[PDB]
Order: C-alpha cells, then sequence, then structure tokens
C-alpha cells in the first residue's frame, strides 16, 4: 500500500509480519542492537516500519537466530567461449544429486553469491558445492577441490532473483581458490567497457571437454539494448545490459548465477549475475544481467550475521 | 448455529431480499418472515450444510394464563379466539361502546389488552371489524 | 385467444449472413493472436484473416503411419508394413515470451507436440519452419518427460512464472495405457531452454492416479485457467471410489515450478429453489458489470468464473438435458477455501495416496496460518461439504441443455454468450433481479455448438465472438446483431438499451428506418387481435376475450396489470383481473366501439354490437308426442329449453337453430323459452 516513498519514514508500516511468515519481535532489544552496532544515526514498537530508511522498503525483525532481521511484505515504489588455462577460486560449482547444475561467486569464506532460477530444491542436504576445480567433472585436479555442505540458504529481496547461502563449515582461502570484492552503492561502470564472463554451460558444443569458459564482453548503455530488442523489454534500474559486439554469444543453460567479474581501475571486480532470459545467444544482442551494485549494502547488512 | 447476515450471500446466496421487500424489517442478522410463510422466522446458517432453518420462537398464549374471575388478569393479549385484534379501548371507531378508560381507569382499558369489564369468566373486547360487535379472548388458566 | 395472436412471441428462427467458415473436419482448438486466428482441426491448421475468415494458410499433420517401433518425430515413412492413422489437435497455444511461435500437439504422436516459428516479415507463414519436441531421456528411459499429450482428453496451460514456461497439463488416463507408456493425471512440465524438449523439475511435480484405480474413478477435466497467483482446474469426477455417481471438482494449487505443493481439490454444486446439478460443461473466467457485481456482492475488478451445469443422467455423467449456469467469486471460493472450511472436512486425497495410507490417519493442516509455501510433507487435502450455489436465471434453462458459455461486459451491464447441444446461440443480459429474454435466438447450426468460444471487445465498442459449431467457425458481432425480429412492443422495450432501436407504431425498427416519427422507446399503443364475441343480448352478461398485447402499463421487467380499464360506449365492462394477462383479457360486460385503456394509450376497436336477439319462427307445429322429432327455429352463449329439459343443440346459428326436442309424456303445447343467457321472449306452442 505504499507508494513513491522508497524511504520507511514516509510510511509507518501498520503491520508486523515479516516475509517469511513469523510474527514481528519487541522493538526494544532490536533498537538497542541497532543503536550498539549500527551507526545509521524512536520509531513504532514491534512493528514492520524499518528505522534506517533502506532503500529495498520497511523491514522488521526476527528473534530467531538464524535469520536476525527480514523485510515485511508491502508495496514499493557461455555459446562460443574460450577455455580458461588457469584455474579460478571465484567460481564455485553448485552440485544437485552429486551432479552440476549451476555456478556462483565466493565472496566470504563461508558465503557464496548465487541464482535463484538454480534452485529446483529447497533442501540443503542434497546440494553441495565445490571451489577450486578447473574441470566441471573433476577429473583435471583434486589438489585445489574443495567440497562442502550447505547450512543456510538466504534470499534476496523480492523479485531481484539473486540468492546468498552461507556454508556448513568455513573454507580456506589460498592462490587456488579467490574470493571477490563488491562494487560501490552508486558504483556505476562506464559504457563500453571491456570484460568478461565465466562459464560452465552447454557452451554449444557437440563435446566439450569439460574446462570452464571465458568469454569477452562489452558494456552497452540500456538505450542500445532496448533498440536491439526494438521494445521487447521494459528495463529497470536494478538491471545492467552487456552483450558482445557483431558476434551472438553469451550465457546460457547452466551459467546461471555465475560472475559477472570486470576491471575498473586497478583489479577486477563483480559487478553483475548472469541470469536466464531473452534467449540463448542470439546474435548481435545483448545480454541482460542484475546488479549487485544496487544490492551489495544489502549484503553488506545480511552478511553481519 | 448463527444465522447467515441477510447482507452478505455467503455461504448461501439467497440474500438480495433486503433490496426485494420494502419495510419488512429484515435485519443485519436477525431472523424474521419475510414471505409471512407458516413455518414462522427462518434464517440462514453460516454452517454450509444446511441452508435455512426456522429459528425457535414462542408463541405468545405461553406466557399469558388465566384466573377463574378474568377481572383481575391483565395482560398483553390483544387478539380475540379468532384471531381478531382488540380495537382501541381509547376509540369510538368502529364500535360505540360504553367503556371509557378515564371514566373507567383502575381496569386495565390500555390500547388493546384484553379485560373482563362485565364479569365474564373470559376477557373480551370490542372487534376491530365492524361487522362483528365483539369476541372472547383465548387464554389458558394459570398454575400455583 | 392465446393461440391466434402467437405472431406476438419472437420468431425464434431466421437466417443471418455473419462471415462463417468451413473446415473439411470439425475443429477442435482455436486461438486469437496479433490479428491472425489460428484454428486446430482433424489432421489440419488453418490460419484465418478476422474479418474475413479466409484461409490464408494451412499447415497438415494429415494421418500418419503409427508403427509400434516408430518413434514419434523420426520418420519412419520408408515402412511399408502399422496403420494409417490419422491425429487430431487438443492442445494449440502460441508463445511470445522466447519467440513469437505455436505450439502443437497431436493425439496419435505418442502426445508428442511440434513448433511453428513465425518469420519476423510474414507471421503467418507457420510451414515455413517446424521443429519437434522430443529430447531422447537418456538418464530416466524408464519415464516419459516429454510423453506429455494423452489421447482421451486432455488440458494443457501456458505460464510465465519466474522467467520460465510452465505447462500445467492435465490427463485423462486409461488402465491399458499406463504399461506401454507412463503418464499423468496432473503435471507440470518445463521447456528445455533450448526449445527442445520438456524435463520433470520434481518426482512431485506430478499426481497419477494410484495403479488400481486406472481402470475406475474416471476423471474428465472441463477447464482450467490461472488468476490471483494460483491455477485453477476444473473437472468432472467421482463423489467416492464406490460411488458410481459423479459431480463436478475443481483443483486449486499456486504456481511454483518446482511441484504442486497446496494440491486440494473441492466439490462444487448448483442448485434451484432445491434441485442440484452435477456435471459442469462450460466454463469462462471474466470481470462483472456494475450492475451485476453488487447483486453478487463481487467487486467489479475482482475475477469471476461462469459455469454451465447440466443434471446427468442418475449415477452417470450424461446430462439428462436439465442445465442452467451459475456465478461464483473468486474471492468468496478463495476465502472458503482458506477459512470456511473446519478441519474434519478435510480428509487426504483417495486416487493418489490411497484409502488405507499413513498420512491421513493423523495430520494436522496449516491451512489457515500458511499459504502453499512448499514444504516436503505436503498434504493433497480433500473436503466433503460442496460450495452451493444459486442459479441466476432461475431455471429458465431447466430444460435445455447448455454447452458453450461466454461473457463480457457493456457499459454497467454484463452479456452472456449462450450455447446449445441443438446449434441455438443466445444472447442474455444475466440478472438474479428478474428473468431477462434472449434478446437474440437464433440457431446456427445441426451441431452442439463447441464450448470454446473467444471474444475480442475493442475501445469498448466494436467487438466480435468466434464460435465453433462443428466444422463451422462463425463470427457474431455483440454490439446487437438486430431487433427486426421483434414485433412485440412490449418485447421491443424490453431489448436493452446497447443496441439503439424502439418501436413506431408497427414493429421494433432501427430509429432512421421508419419515417412516421413514431418511433419510441419508453411508451408505445397497446394492441388487441380480435374479441369472442361481438353478438351479445342487450342486456346478455356475456364473457368477451380479448386477444392482443402490451395490455398493461410497463415497469422495467414487471409488466403492471393494475393499469388497464375497459369502456364499453359510456358504461364499464367488468374488468376480471385474475384472468387479465399481457397476452389475453376476459371481460364480463347497435354497434359501438369498445375501448381499452392502460397507462401508455387507449385502443379503439370499431365492431361490437348489442344485436337484439329475435326468433320468429317454430316448426312443426301439431304432431304425436314421441318428444324425439327435430324442431327448426329461426331469427337473429345461447340455451334453449323446454318443459325444463334442455333441447339438445342438433344446429345452432346466428339465423337458424334446431333441437331434438326432449321426450315428455304429455301431448299438449307449451310456450318454448331461449335462454341465452337470460331468459329471452319466448316463441309460439307446438302441439305434442
Amino acid at each position: 500500500q505504499d507508494c513513491y516513498r522508497g524511504n520507511g519514514k514516509n510510511y509507518m508500516g501498520n503491520l508486523s509480519q515479516t516475509r517469511s511468515g513469523l510474527t514481528c519481535s519487541m522493538w526494544d532489544k532490536n533498537m538497542e542492537d541497532l543503536h550498539r552496532h549500527i551507526f545509521w544515526e524512536k520509531l513504532n514498537e514491534n512493528y514492520c516500519r524499518n528505522p534506517d530508511d533502506d532503500a529495498h522498503g520497511p523491514w522488521c525483525y526476527t528473534g530467531n537466530p538464524l535469520i536476525p532481521w527480514d523485510y515485511c511484505p508491502i508495496s514499493r515504489c557461455v555459446v562460443n567461449g574460450i577455455p580458461t588455462r588457469t584455474n579460478i577460486g571465484w567460481m564455485v560449482s553448485l552440485r544437485y544429486r552429486n551432479k552440476h547444475i549451476c555456478g556462483g561467486s565466493l565472496i566470504k569464506e563461508s558465503w557464496v553469491l548465487t541464482a535463484r532460477q538454480c534452485f529446483p530444491s529447497r533442501d540443503l542436504k542434497d546440494y553441495e558445492a565445490w571451489l577450486g576445480i578447473h574441470d566441471v567433472h573433476g577429473r583435471g585436479d583434486e589438489k585445489c577441490k574443495q567440497v562442502l555442505n550447505v547450512s543456510q540458504l538466504v534470499y534476496g529481496p523480492e523479485g531481484s532473483d539473486l540468492v546468498l547461502m552461507k556454508l556448513a563449515r568455513p573454507a580456506v582461502l589460498d592462490d587456488f581458490v579467490s574470493t571477490i570484492d563488491l562494487p560501490n552503492y552508486g558504483c556505476t561502470i562506464p559504457e563500453k567497457t571491456s570484460c568478461s564472463v565465466y562459464g560452465w554451460g552447454y557452451t554449444g558444443l557437440i563435446n566439450y571437454d569439460g574446462l570452464l569458459r571465458v568469454a569477452h564482453l562489452y558494456i552497452m548503455g540500456n538505450e542500445k539494448c532496448s533498440q536491439h530488442h526494438r521494445g521487447k523489454v521494459t528495463l529497470n534500474e536494478s538491471e545492467i545490459c552487456a552483450g558482445a559486439e557483431k558476434i551472438g554469444s553469451g550465457p546460457c543453460e547452466g551459467d546461471y548465477g555465475g560472475p559477472l567479474v570486470c576491471e575498473q581501475h586497478k583489479m577486477r571486480m563483480v559487478l553483475g549475475v548472469i541470469v536466464p532470459g531473452r534467449g540463448c545467444a542470439i546474435p548481435n544482442r545483448p545480454g541482460i544481467f542484475v546488479r549487485v551494485a544496487y544490492y551489495a549494502k544489502w549484503i553488506h547488512k545480511i552478511i553481519l550475521t | 448455529i448463527k444465522c447467515q447476515p441477510w447482507s452478505s450471500m455467503i455461504p448461501h446466496e439467497h440474500s438480495f431480499l433486503p433490496s426485494s421487500y420494502r419495510g419488512k424489517d429484515l435485519q443485519e442478522n436477525y431472523c424474521r418472515n419475510p414471505r409471512g410463510e407458516e413455518g414462522g422466522p427462518w434464517c440462514f446458517t453460516s454452517n454450509p450444510e444446511v441452508r435455512y432453518e426456522v429459528c425457535d420462537i414462542p408463541q405468545c398464549s405461553e406466557v399469558e394464563c388465566m384466573t377463574c374471575n378474568g377481572e383481575s388478569y391483565r395482560g398483553l393479549m390483544d387478539h380475540t379466539e379468532s384471531g381478531k385484534i382488540c380495537q382501541r379501548w381509547d376509540h369510538q371507531t368502529p364500535h360505540r361502546h360504553k367503556f371509557l378508560p378515564e371514566r373507567y381507569p383502575d381496569k386495565g382499558f390500555d390500547d388493546n389488552y384484553c379485560r373482563n369489564p362485565d364479569g365474564q369468566p373470559r376477557p373480551w373486547c370490542y372487534t376491530l371489524d365492524p361487522h362483528t360487535r365483539w369476541e372472547y379472548c383465548a387464554i389458558k388458566t394459570c398454575a400455583d | 385467444c392465446k393461440e391466434a395472436l402467437a405472431k406476438s412471441e419472437m420468431n425464434v428462427n431466421m437466417k443471418y449472413q455473419l462471415p462463417n467458415f468451413t473446415a473439411e473436419t470439425p475443429i477442435q482448438n482455436v486461438i486469437l493472436h496479433e490479428h491472425h486466428i489460428f484454428l486446430g482441426a482433424t489432421n489440419y491448421i488453418y490460419v484465418l484473416n478476422e474479418e474475413d475468415l479466409q484461409k490464408v494458410a494451412e499447415y497438415k499433420t494429415g494421418p500418419v503411419l503409427e508403427h509400434p517401433d516408430c518413434f514419434p518425430c523420426q520418420d519412419c515413412s520408408s515402412k511399408a508394413n502399422g496403420v494409417w492413422k490419422d491425429n487430431i489437435n487438443m492442445a494449440l497455444v502460441v508463445d511470445t515470451y522466447y519467440d513469437d511461435q505455436l505450439i502443437s500437439c497431436g493425439s496419435v504422436n505418442r502426445g508428442t507436440c511440434q513448433r511453428h516459428v513465425f518469420p519476423h516479415n510474414h507471421t503467418a507463414d507457420i510451414q515455413s519452419e517446424v521443429h519437434c519436441i522430443f529430447s531422447p531421456q537418456i538418464e530416466e528411459p524408464s519415464q516419459c518427460p516429454d510423453c506429455v499429450v494423452s489421447a482421451l482428453g486432455a488440458k494443457v496451460l501456458s505460464s510465465v512464472k519466474d522467467r520460465f514456461i510452465n505447462f500445467f497439463v492435465g490427463n485423462t488416463i486409461n488402465s491399458s495405457y499406463f504399461p506401454d507408456h507412463p503418464l499423468h493425471s496432473i503435471s507440470v512440465r518445463r521447456l528445455k531452454e533450448t526449445k527442445d524438449g520438456f524435463m520433470f523439475l520434481t518426482d512431485q511435480s506430478y499426481i497419477d492416479v494410484l495403479p488400481e484405480f486406472r481402470d475406475s474413478y474416471p476423471i474428465k477435466y472441463v477447464h482450467a485457467f490461472e488468476s490471483n497467483n494460483f491455477i485453477y482446474f476444473l473437472t468432472v469426477q467421482r463423489e467416492t471410489l464406490d460411488a458410481q455417481t459423479f459431480h463436478t471438482r475443481i483443483i486449486r494449487f499456486c504456481s511454483i515450478n518446482s511441484g504442486l505443493h497446496s494440491y486440494m481439490e473441492m466439490p462444487l454444486e448448483c442448485i434451484l429453489t432445491k434441485e442440484v446439478f452435477n456435471i459442469l460443461q462450460a466454463a469462462y473466467v471474466s470481470k462483472p458489470g456494475a450492475q451485476l457485481a453488487r447483486q453478487i456482492g463481487a467487486s467489479l475488478n475482482d475475477d469471476i468464473l461462469f459455469g454451465v451445469f447440466a443434471q446427468s443422467k442418475p449415477d452417470s455423467a450424461e446430462p439428462m438435458d436439465r442445465s442452467a449456469m451459475c456465478a461464483f467469486p473468486i474471492k468468496y471460493v478463495n476465502d472458503f477455501f482458506n477459512k470456511i472450511v473446519n478441519k474434519n472436512n478435510v480428509r487426504c486425497l483417495q486416487h493418489f495416496y490411497g484409502p488405507n495410507h499413513e498420512h491421513c490417519f493423523n495430520r494436522t493442516l496449516l491451512r489457515n496460518s500458511s499459504g502453499c509455501e512448499a514444504r516436503r510433507d505436503e498434504y493433497r487435502t480433500e473436503f466433503t461439504t460442496a460450495l452451493q450455489r444459486v442459479d441466476l436465471f432461475m431455471g429458465q434453462f431447466s430444460e435445455v441443455l447448455l454447452t458453450s458459455i461466454s461473457t463480457f461486459i457493456k457499459g454497467d451491464l454484463t452479456i452472456a454468450n449462450l450455447g446449445t447441444s441443438e446449434g441455438r446461440f443466445m444472447q442474455v443480459v444475466v440478472s438474479r433481479s428478474g428473468p431477462s429474454t434472449p434478446h437474440v435466438n437464433f440457431l446456427l447450426d445441426s451441431h452442439p455448438v463447441s464450448p470454446e468460444v473467444i471474444v475480442e471487445h475493442t475501445l469498448n465498442q466494436n467487438g466480435y465472438t468466434l464460435v465453433i459449431t462443428g466444422k463451422k467457425i462463425t463470427k457474431i458481432p455483440l454490439n446487437g446483431l438486430g431487433c427486426r425480429h421483434f414485433q412485440s412492443c412490449s418485447q421491443c422495450l424490453s431489448a436493452p438499451p446497447f443496441v439503439q432501436c424502439g418501436w413506431c407504431h408497427d414493429k421494433c425498427v432501427r430509429s432512421e428506418e421508419c419515417l412516421s416519427g413514431t418511433w419510441t422507446q419508453q411508451i408505445c399503443l397497446p394492441a388487441i387481435y380480435k374479441v369472442f364475441p361481438n353478438s351479445a343480448p342487450l342486456e346478455g352478461g356475456t364473457r368477451l376475450t380479448i386477444c392482443g398485447w402490451d395490455f398493461g402499463f410497463r415497469r422495467n421487467n414487471k409488466f403492471d396489470l393494475k393499469k388497464t380499464r375497459v369502456l364499453l360506449g359510456n358504461e364499464s365492462c367488468t374488468l376480471t383481473l385474475s384472468e387479465s394477462t399481457m397476452n389475453t383479457l376476459k371481460c364480463t360486460v347497435f354497434n359501438m366501439s369498445i375501448i381499452i385503456s392502460n397507462g401508455h394509450g387507449t385502443t379503439q376497436y370499431s365492431t361490437f354490437s348489442y344485436v337484439d336477439p329475435v326468433i320468429t319462427s317454430i316448426s312443426p307445429k301439431y304432431g304425436p308426442m314421441a318428444g324425439g322429432t327435430l324442431l327448426t327455429l329461426t331469427g337473429n352463449s345461447r340455451h334453449i329449453s323446454i318443459g325444463g329439459k334442455t333441447c339438445t343443440l342438433k344446429s345452432v346459428s346466428n339465423s337458424i337453430l334446431e333441437c331434438y326436442t326432449p321426450a315428455q309424456t304429455i301431448s299438449t303445447e307449451f310456450a318454448v323459452k331461449l335462454k341465452i343467457d337470460l331468459a329471452n321472449r319466448e316463441t309460439s306452442i307446438f302441439s305434442y
């Protein structure tokens, strides 16, 4: 019932039920915890209005330790890839009933970023995370192989199509397995920037030996993609559009949740997450991904747990 | 089981009567007799399996008892033995009778409630019908 | 005379020339998409223009050589050995999320489907490119990921949830069909993102009837749709595994592609008041008009499901040609699913779980506190207190079977596009307040009207409805097919104002046709067709029947009988209200004109005579006393008698009469007295 107000201060949420379905707790203890922990800056007690005026809208607290706080629901206004000759640590191969379906990005020692679409099941016993591998079957090498179970899954905001999971145990970080940083909250990549993607998918090959495919890409404004799609897409602020020039090559089945990592100033940094849509590598057609920066701060808020 | 409100057509939809019949005073939920049906005041149940059931509401003769003298009795019956209604004792139409309530007080010469002025075994009243001169009032005897 | 004036009742049969197209085989499925209309028929696919129904192109999935080892889409035409079968199209959908393309599904070909790609410059060119949807299930060859369509009967629904093309398919299953190839009663399929096959997202994403009940407990789906983040199914099935009696059921679950999570089934029934109707035949999702929304308690924007229910032959699904139509607000039934029913009305699902199984010995329900959250031990819940709805036409169609329904809105009213099994199409304004006569009641074709119809409503003033009768597809504009068929002024004024025409002194005519200027739709002159009789005595009070129409003052629907009066000269005939109708009157009162006065106008009729009865001569004169002779009278509701015994009327006329005199034991003469409703002047004597 809220519109034109992205900040909770304009909308006093007259509701005390979070997204998950768990009732809100007393706002006094969580207010004390915020004043002790959050330095953002006397709101209504035990109601889902957020004091922080977060960009995602109103949010509330939950007494359960696994999820300290969550938002209350209300209205608010690779094909033609190149094989890699060196191992990659940012890649996280997800394993569903002991076989790979998708990939993700390593952010912390116990945290990876993936796509909501790559989760047919919500069960945690069947998922398995592999870090530090050059071959999708694991045949290439096993010294850098790192196998872990799943502890917790936390989804992004509504309609974000993004998700994080924290591992059953921590993971060791070395040269073989690497983490990635975060872009700034208002971090905007300049147009015509060149950066690539990593993929484990169909790759448009009659037979592939099983090595990860790196594929270059170029950034362009949303207007160029709108013209190329000829009005078939209504782009929102949260999405970024990057497409190859004069060649049809893009992420497809099996690469979803993969990293769109690009180099701005000194080192490579993640900018987007691979998302299904619009078809599989149409010639002279750009690709659409979800930008982490708009949700990066939110990940910060959830990385505190 | 609580009656289904006559404004809401769930779980039963025969509730257009608030607009169908004017002046019949079917309230928000209280059960009436919009058609004057012989069974009595019946209402829809919020219970799904049974649609409508007649409310058990007592008759009027149940509370009005009778003594042999009759003149001592002063109750609420204003209906004769044949179901006719006693005319206003204050009125002079359609019967130009003799008893005047202010001339003869102390005997319950109220609006239409049956009285025994002439020492009959039962109370009687002049009939609202101009043709019927007067009629007796049917009352069961008292106890204890 | 009710019979004689029957011309007032509207002429039920006409020939209407509308754009109509014929197919060489009966049409099963049809869709309108981007100024092209695609029709699927036996072995045929046609594409037509809207305004012309011109066959611009056709694709030929004709007869196919069915061979036991031939795979669905591989070419086994060289096999000369194993029958030239023919397929029928029951699944014809269009999708544009991936590309602007069509999807069709055959019957005999293992229920496997194909895809047609539309060129951007010329989208109607469907024969240009053809794909098959068949991915060899290497990992799990035991089950079919692409054997998706059944043959006896199936329903397919397309959706785009989470940027994912989902097909919700319900299948009618025979016991002998599973052993050759497994199927699923209700299931969800995903298209492979390369558009070359299907996969099962979960083993829980499907439900199939338990192996013992494949032969028994048959289920036939009549409809299905999507609304409010839920997928609703409408089918017909037995009350109980051993009931041998049928009723309508609906199925609810939300649109999570992982699997059917909150699968809950619900019996439905619509009643007359108290006769119930079991089987649903056709259904349509729409929005209610302003006049109807209040009377059904529904919001103007809230969705409504309209369904036709016909009483089936006892302990069987075949209707007894006794049907009606009923409405269901989606919010009421949704709340009913969530709150209205208590606990013990809920049981486990029989045909899947099995009557004796562990889950429904004891299991709590998070039905109120939780909305179709994808849990692991989800409970497929069976209700027992069937939702009862009331009739909307109070059984005005109680003897005719209805099989096709469409509904649109116009201004504040809403109109239902009724269809019969004898191929008569009606247009009716639906209203619980009062019975509405179908403003269009013509017959289209001999064949029953197909349930699947489509309505398009451009700019709220120009639109059409395509309906299928056998091998004919016909376009019907909703803006008013006509009103020339109306010939009663009361009937003309009962026509809804959406079509602009009115009465001008002879027939219901369009405004600009009759030039007299009498064209009126609010008031008109009442009509009298004849009167019986016109010969009455001066003092004779004779009962006169008045034949005509529009005999009373008008209200919106209830035709007032009290604003009627009769004037005979200066006095008034004794009007009888109990025999006063819109159809005929019965009154009980020298040529004078009889005048009928109404709230609208008065009619003068110039031929009624107070004829003075005259009797002149009696024959014979003298004879024996046998009392069995023919006595003839002559002169100018009559009776005649002698000696207290009526002479039987051997001949009657205005100028001639003849009795067979009763026998009397006397040989003298008496005056024979005429009693023409009154003892009139008697004639002379005749010796006995």
